[PDB]
């Protein structure tokens, strides 16, 4: 228990016996022996108890070889983790994700391949590390295909900067990626990272970047009071009109309820025909359009 | 809002708060820019991003609110719900709360009797815990397991004997066969050597396995709960060699199981037993353990809240991932930390799902623990979670702490609408209660009011058109503005706001230009110069607010500064020079027209314009009837054989026309003044006016004085020129004489006849003498008529040493790091310093600048501490219940055959109420309960009394706070303190204001460190924090025989108290520099050696009265050293606050802990309870502690949390489950409710209003 937990993790690896060829092929042999033992145990057919216990013992020995192999290659997986550090993912995190990849690789390895474990594993370790770096490194989750697109265009752009010694033009980049310029701009804008609010704003201690940008959800009290005055003036003007006329226009424009009702929709509670209610709605529109009840409402827009 | 109960939040409560579960770290889709599902920002759990708008495109209108759509599950409502709703994260493996551990043992509390290293090494997965053992089961089957082990050892030895026999046979066989073979000379010896080496190796492995068996067996016998097993292999061997007996675990799960099975009642009982019979630091440890365990026992919440199971997540709106223009983003670090914890929990769940090794899963649980710890407190262990690497990431606790934390930055000090700011210029033509607001600022501040007035007068058709017209800024808008600002107070307020005169209400007034115009009289109240200075303008909005600004905060009702009760609203920079030039004796000019009389002041003025008379010339002047004459003119009168009353009729008087003008500035009823005004006497007369006249007359008189002062300072003709500053002629001669002496000394130093140090000291003394002599010569030389004399004698501005070093030579200047140069500067600023002289002057100038800056910082900190300890002390009772008073010295240093009043009587006894009457000649002189002024003090001194019994807050016996009469009259008003006034804040501000003004430091260390005591503001803050003084001189315990033992190792002072009491041996430094005689009589109160007395001891032996007097006197002399004065009540309130608590001792019957701080009222209450119950009272001794400790140990946890330290106080508040009652001031400023001090009191706010019946009958 100390600071910088990676150091304690490295000590937790400690000293474990590195595996030479015959050692690990024998371990894989007893691994598959335990595999068949548990396969036989899983079968529903009756087996004598002592044989079943022996099979369980061999399976346990295979599991022990499994943990031996895992502890042996923790060193390799931390090597492949440091190979990917410094890309927005904590190093110990990457180590754990590569360890998951190592568990998968150990579950998919056998001596049937005439090669060492260290060559078969590294592919799966890199697979898990790259997948999880794509899926958990950026604040805004980018889909894996978009991750490979962005990193491909980034690396090739770095290359062309190296050859030309100059910033490539967008069209040259587009023809290099073989996609159109619109996709180039899209991915270029999609491959950014957020900037933290709680950062020094520039002075010694004058708050942070999260105390200088305004919000949009705040109700501008001028707007609210103007809208309320508009509501009052509109309601008074409607009250100026006849009761039925004001009512029908109100339902036509939903001044009592947020959902205005169609012409026929009004002609059920009021008992007027769809064309009749249409007609009186038109006369209301004309009446309110007279210069009389228009001087006040004009100024509210 | 009655109580903010706070306590441990169990897992069930966190589940109850949550409206869902967060299962993903997804935040927002990279393309649609909308929250993802069930991750952070999810609408299904937190709320809809847009008002009433769900996610899936289904129900999308305000009408059908309050329903859940079955497609995405978003509950349509206002978006504001996102600011309230909060979720939670379920952890596969529990973790520990970083707060309650990894801290002081007051919050951790030793709930489990394990050292911090044990916890640090177990909850971070480096060792095991034996959560529970079936020790009874292990003991029951002891013979069987013992016999089994015996058989195991027996067969081990049998097999070992067989192996030894085989080894011997092998050795003999190989030796025999090789000697028979005879391949070489000595084959048998070599093979036998190999055989014995093999035997030795086999013996080595035999003893190794024997040792392992023995160690595992004795660890079997060494089983007990909460036993730590650091070695993992050893723990595994434990598990294999025996199971179903000891149960073990690792990490937070072990702690959870232990706390679940913990029996805190038995621990409390056993710890009480230990405390009953215990010694040493073990007693203190058991005391802390009892405190925490009993705090948990009394409270209903279970201890298992230590180990959280579900982590709440902040509502998304409070950690915004707000969109930014440009395609970029803004993210708060809590998003990163929550992503980290969610990711690690997901990985842990996946690792648990599949059969995984113990190493990987344990390291994963540790990673989860680290992530949660970083979430709550990032940087509390090792390196912080730097995130981007440029800066540590913010964490939850970090937002709740520090200068930038919520408590001090967004709850006590908030930004405010309806305000403005601008540079300030001087406006003389204004009246005392007027301030100028430029057109733009006034128009923008009063936008709602200008709109209302524009619509009401039909200048604008409707409200929106009114907005458009004001934005346009047409003339009618300005006319309406001029109509609307009047009769509406505006509070002008400067940034430092050192004391309550910082915020002052004024009548606004439109004015062209772009800067606030202000009245020069009030500028010195703000300490607001016109070099360049911006002052904020705030607008009272409500009717109550503007009423307050009308009555309370008005610029004309705050003549008197609350610090000591003296005028502060008559500055002196320019006006006082005018008045001084006006009321001046002869010789200011050629006094032409002197020796004549004028029929009235009008004819005198006419003569003055004629030029025959000069303003400064003695003449006889008449006065019309009603002119009250000089106070000393009353006994004299005119000569007649009939009764005459010149106190209020015509009287000629030998004075000057100037004095006539000055007096006719003052009101008619004010007695004539015939003496030069200067600055002191002007303050005197202003105070007299403020005392005996109404406020309006005071303001009008001040305005007349201002106008005349400016006019006559203009006419005064004060200037500065090359010939104005005339260097004294004698200077050169005297200095060269000194130089001769000096060089003579140098000559006799060249021969080695004098040491360099002696030469330096004597030269320093020589030049100090020289500069004193030249200062006196210059003082004699300069006439009284020159401008600098006029503006330094009058008290306008300047100081005599400034003229000394403008005209005479500067003198000795401090060398860097507080040394004195040997060669002082011999040229004054008129002649122009030399190059090295200028350099060595800068050496001191820059040091002065840096010292000034550091002192203002420390003064601000001291002011904050004083205000924060001094709150809660409001006047909440009209009259005390008691009669006890405080003895004060009314008159001291009484010369032979006469009585002389105390030199510093004002700050001590003025503005205090006599507890009881005084009779000296059998007749009552000063009636009880009357504040003291000049007349009564003079009468009592004349009658010859030597001391007085003045009532004061220290003896105040009030069931609720302190009564008004004990505090006596306020000082900013000159009347009895009204009920409910905030005495604590005024006292703290008055204490803190001259902190920047002190700026006093030891001139030179003198080559000795630790001798001279701390000087200046450090001394003040030392006195106020109960710090042991740097130079501490122990105090005599009692009377007896004192003597010195001068041991070679170190000096020592041994005193045997008289009456056979126990001898007491006090240590001392080798350079004691003591003064008490050896083997001599000593008294109780004297101080053994030179130094600064320790307040704790003075309280311990002498008494609380002694320590109160000592602190008051010490801090008062520290302030007076510079020259500032404050009244003693300000100090006394703080002092009573520091002494409030008592340390309990012999806590037998009282049943609580011994040796901890307890409030005085609580002590008296519990003593009354126990004595009523029949049990003898538990003892207590008064204890003095600093303001900081007193403030932290307060009943309102919210107020303390708003103080400097947040995490610890909050932690113990939670563990104690203490509800913060809302009585007091700061916490009621947090909540936004009304402070219970002044207009917020119940008795003032409950009144109802209705006119009389006759008012309605009239109309
Ligand atoms: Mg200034
Ligand atoms: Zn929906
Ligand atoms: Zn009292």
């Amino acid at each position: 228990a100390t600071a910088d937990p990676v150091k304690d993790y490295l000590k937790q690896i400690g000293k474990v016996p590195l595996l030479n060829a015959e050692q690990e092929v024998e371990l894989a042999k007893r691994i598959e022996a335990g595999l068949f033992a548990e396969d036989k145990l899983a079968n529903s057919d009756k087996l004598a108890p002592k044989l079943k216990r022996e099979l369980e013992i061999i399976a346990e020995d295979g599991r022990r070889a499994k943990n031996h192999l895992l502890e042996a290659n923790l060193r390799l997986v931390v090597s492949l983790a440091k190979r990917y550090t410094g890309r927005g993912m904590l190093f110990l995190d990457l180590i754990q994700e590569g360890n998951l990849g190592l568990i998968r690789a150990v579950e998919k390895f056998d001596y049937t391949k005439g090669y060492k474990f260290s060559t078969y594993a590294t592919w799966w370790i890199r697979q898990a590390i790259t997948r999880a770096m794509a899926d958990q490194a950026r604040t805004i989750r980018i889909p894996v295909h978009m991750v490979e697109v962005i990193n491909k265009l980034a690396r090739v752009q770095r290359q062309m900067l190296q050859d030309l010694g100059r910033e490539p033009t967008p069209e040259e980049l587009a023809k290099e990626l073989d996609m159109t310029p619109e996709k180039v701009i899209e991915v270029q804008k999609y491959g950014r990272e957020p900037i933290s609010l709680h950062t020094p704003l520039g002075e010694d201690g004058d708050s942070e970047f999260g105390d200088l940008i305004e919000d949009s959800e705040a109700v501008v009290p001028a707007d609210a009071v103007s809208f309320t005055l508009l509501q009052e003036q509109l309601h008074s003007v409607l009250d100026t009109l006849s009761e039925r006329e004001a009512g029908v226009v109100s339902m036509r424009f939903g001044l009592t309820d947020g959902q205005p009702k169609t012409l026929d929709e009004i002609g059920k509670v009021y008992g007027v025909t769809r064309e009749r209610i249409r007609q009186i709605e038109s006369k209301t529109m004309s009446k309110l359009r007279h210069p009389s009840r228009s001087q006040v409402l004009r100024d509210y827009l | 809002f009655d109580e903010l109960r706070i306590g441990l939040a169990t897992a069930d409560d966190i589940r109850q708060w949550s409206h869902g579960e967060v299962k993903k770290p997804e935040t927002i889709n990279y393309r649609t820019l909308k929250p993802e599902k069930d991750g952070l920002f999810c609408e299904k759990i937190f709320g809809p991003t847009r008002d009433w708008e769900c996610y899936c495109g289904k129900y999308k209108r305000v009408r059908f609110k309050g329903i859940i759509c079955e497609r995405c599950g978003v509950e349509v409502t206002r978006a504001k719900v996102r600011r309230e709703r909060m979720g939670h994260i379920e952890l596969a493996a529990p973790v520990t709360h970083i707060w309650y551990f990894k801290g002081v043992p007051s919050r951790l509390g030793y709930l489990l009797d394990l050292a911090p290293k044990d916890l640090e090494k177990v909850i971070y997965f480096a060792a095991y815990m034996i959560t529970f053992v079936d020790e009874e089961r292990r003991t029951r089957d002891l013979p069987s397991l013992e016999a089994h082990v015996s058989v195991e050892r027996q067969q081990i030895e049998q097999r070992r004997d067989s192996d030894l026999e085989a080894r011997a046979k092998k050795l003999e066989t190989d030796l025999a066969e090789l000697e028979a073979e005879g391949a070489k000379a000595d084959v048998r010896r070599k093979v036998r050597e190999g055989a014995e080496r093999e035997m030795k190796q086999l013996r080595d492995r035999a003893q190794r396995e024997i040792d392992r068996l023995d160690e595992v067996w004795n660890r079997f016998k060494n089983l007990k709960v909460q036993d730590l097993e650091g070695d993992e292999l050893l723990y595994r061997e434990l598990r294999d060699r025996f199971g179903t007996y000891f149960d073990g675990s690792m990490g937070a799960a072990a702690l959870q199981k232990r706390l679940e099975s913990f029996d805190l009642d038995e621990e409390a009982e056993r710890l009480r037993e230990i405390i009953r019979t215990g010694k040493g630091q073990k007693k203190t440890r058991a005391l802390k353990r009892l405190k925490v365990v009993s705090a948990f026992l009394q409270t209903s919440n279970s201890p298992k809240g230590m180990v959280l199971d579900c982590v709440p997540v902040i509502p998304p709106d409070l950690r915004p991932m707000v969109q930014l223009d440009g395609g970029r983003f803004a993210t708060s670090d809590l998003n990163d930390l929550y992503r980290r914890v969610i990711n690690r929990n997901n990985r842990l769940k996946r690792l648990l799902d599949l059969g995984a090794p113990e190493i990987i899963v344990n390291n994963e649980k540790r990673m989860l623990q680290e992530a949660v710890d970083a979430l709550f407190d990032n940087g509390r262990r090792g390196r912080p979670v730097t995130g981007p690497g440029n800066r540590p990431l913010k964490s939850l606790s970090d937002m709740l702490k520090g200068k930038q934390g919520r408590f001090r930055q967004n709850l006590l000090g908030k930004r405010v609408d309806y305000s403005a700011r601008s540079v300030i210029v001087v406006g003389p033509q204004l009246k005392l209660h007027q301030c100028g607001l430029p057109k733009a600022m006034a128009l923008e501040l009063f936008k709602p009011f200008v709109m209302k007035r524009l619509v009401d007068l039909n200048h604008a058709q409707n409200i929106k058109s009114a907005k458009r017209m004001v934005e346009r800024g047409r003339t009618v808008v300005y006319d309406v503005l001029e109509e609307v600002i009047a009769e509406h107070p505006v509070l002008l307020n400067r940034a430092p706001t050192l004391h309550r005169l910082g915020i002052q209400a004024f009548e606004p007034q439109l004015v062209e230009g772009k800067a606030i115009q202000i009245h020069p009289l009030v500028c010195t109240a703000f300490n607001a110069d016109f070099d360049g200075d911006q002052m904020a303008v705030h607008l009272p909005l409500s009717a109550e607010a503007q009423a307050e600004a009308r009555i309370l905060m008005l610029s004309s009702n705050n003549i008197l500064k609350p610090a000591d009760g003296r005028p502060v609203t008559m500055p002196t920079q320019d006006m006082v020079l005018g008045l001084f030039f006006l009321t001046t004796d002869s010789e200011g000019r050629s006094p032409k027209g002197e020796g004549r009389a004028f029929g009235s002041s009008a004819e005198a003025i006419m003569a003055f314009d004629a030029g025959d008379l000069t303003l400064q010339a003695k003449i006889d002047i008449r006065f019309p009837v009603g002119t009250i004459p000089p106070r000393g003119f009353e006994p004299p009168a005119r000569e007649e054989g009939e009764p005459e009353w010149q106190q209020g009729d015509t009287f000629t008087l030998k004075t000057t026309l100037g004095r006539a003008l000055f007096n006719e500035l003052l009101p008619e009823d004010y007695p004539f003044v015939d003496y030069e005004v200067g600055k002191k006497q002007l303050s005197e007369i202003v105070n007299d006016l403020a005392e005996r006249y109404p406020k309006v007359i005071v303001a009008a008189t001040l305005d007349n004085l201002k106008a005349a002062g400016f006019f006559w300072a203009t006419r005064s003709g004060v200037t500065v020129a090359i010939s104005d500053i005339v260097v004294p002629d004698a200077k050169k001669e005297i200095v060269k004489g000194y130089e001769g002496q000096d060089e003579k000394v140098q000559k006799q130093y060249e021969r080695g006849l004098i040491t360099k140090e002696e030469r330096t000291q004597e030269l320093i003394a020589i030049w100090t003498k020289a500069t004193n002599e030249v200062a006196e010569a210059m003082n004699d030389n300069f006439p009284k008529t020159n401008p600098v004399s006029m503006m330094v004698n009058s008290g306008a501005r300047g100081n005599m040493m400034q003229m000394r070093q403008i005209a005479g030579m500067r003198g000795l200047v401090s060398n860097a790091k507080n040394e004195t140069i040997p060669r002082p500067i011999k040229a004054s600023f008129r002649e122009g310093l030399s190059v090295l002289e200028y350099f060595i002057s800068t050496h001191g100038a820059r040091k002065g600048l840096a010292d000034t800056a550091l002192r203002t910082a420390d003064s601000g900190y001291l002011t904050r501490r004083l205000v924060d300890v001094s709150q809660d002390v409001i006047i909440r009772e009209e009259d005390c219940g008691t009669e006890r008073g405080l003895k004060l010295p009314i008159a001291t240093r009484d010369a032979d055959g006469t009585l002389r009043k105390a030199e510093d009587v004002e700050t001590s006894v003025y503005a205090r109420m006599l507890a009881e009457d005084v009779v000296i000649d059998g007749k009552v002189i000063a009636p009880a309960n009357v504040d003291l002024g000049d007349v009564l003090i003079d009468a009592l001194v004349a009658h010859g009394v030597e001391e007085v019994k003045t009532r004061s807050i220290l003896t105040c016996e009030s069931q609720v706070g302190t009564c008004a009469m004990c505090y006596g009259r306020s000082l900013a008003t000159g009347k009895l303190v009204d009920i409910g006034e905030a005495v604590g804040i005024i006292a703290a501000q008055s204490i803190g204001e001259p902190g920047t003004q002190l700026t006093m430091r030891t001139f030179h260390t003198g080559g000795v460190a630790g001798d001279d005591i701390t000087q200046g503001l450090p001394r003040v803050v030392e006195l106020f924090e109960a710090r042991t003084p740097k130079g501490v001189a122990p105090i005599s315990e009692a009377s007896g025989r004192v003597r010195i033992e001068e041991t070679e190792k170190t000096k020592k002072i041994v005193v045997t108290p008289d009456d056979g009491s126990d001898e007491t041996a006090f240590p001392i430094s080798k350079r004691a520099r003591l003064l008490v005689g050896e083997g001599d009589h000593v008294e109780v109160g004297q101080k053994l050696t030179v130094g600064a007395t320790n307040p704790h001891d003075v309280l311990r032996i002498l008494g609380q009265r002694a320590v109160q007097v000592h602190l008051v006197g010490e801090v008062q002399k520290v302030y007076n050293s510079q020259g500032v004065s404050i009244h003693d009540k300000h100090i006394e309130i703080i002092i009573r606050q520091m002494l409030r608590r008592v340390t309990i001792i012999e806590s037998g019957d009282a049943e609580l802990l011994p040796g901890e701080l307890v409030e005085r009222t609580k002590f008296e209450t519990e003593n009354r309870r126990v004595v009523q119950e029949g049990g003898h009272p538990a003892s207590g001794r008064p204890q003095l502690m600093g303001i900081t400790k007193a403030s932290l140990a307060t009943e309102s946890w919210l107020s303390a949390a708003s103080f400097q330290e947040t995490t610890r106080v909050l932690t113990d508040a939670a563990i104690n489950a203490k509800s913060d009652s809302l009585i007091g001031l700061k916490e009621n400023v947090i909540i936004g409710k009304l402070i219970p001090a002044g207009t917020g009191l119940s008795r003032y706010r409950n009144i109802r209003v209705e006119p009389t019946e006759e008012a309605k009958a009239a109309m």
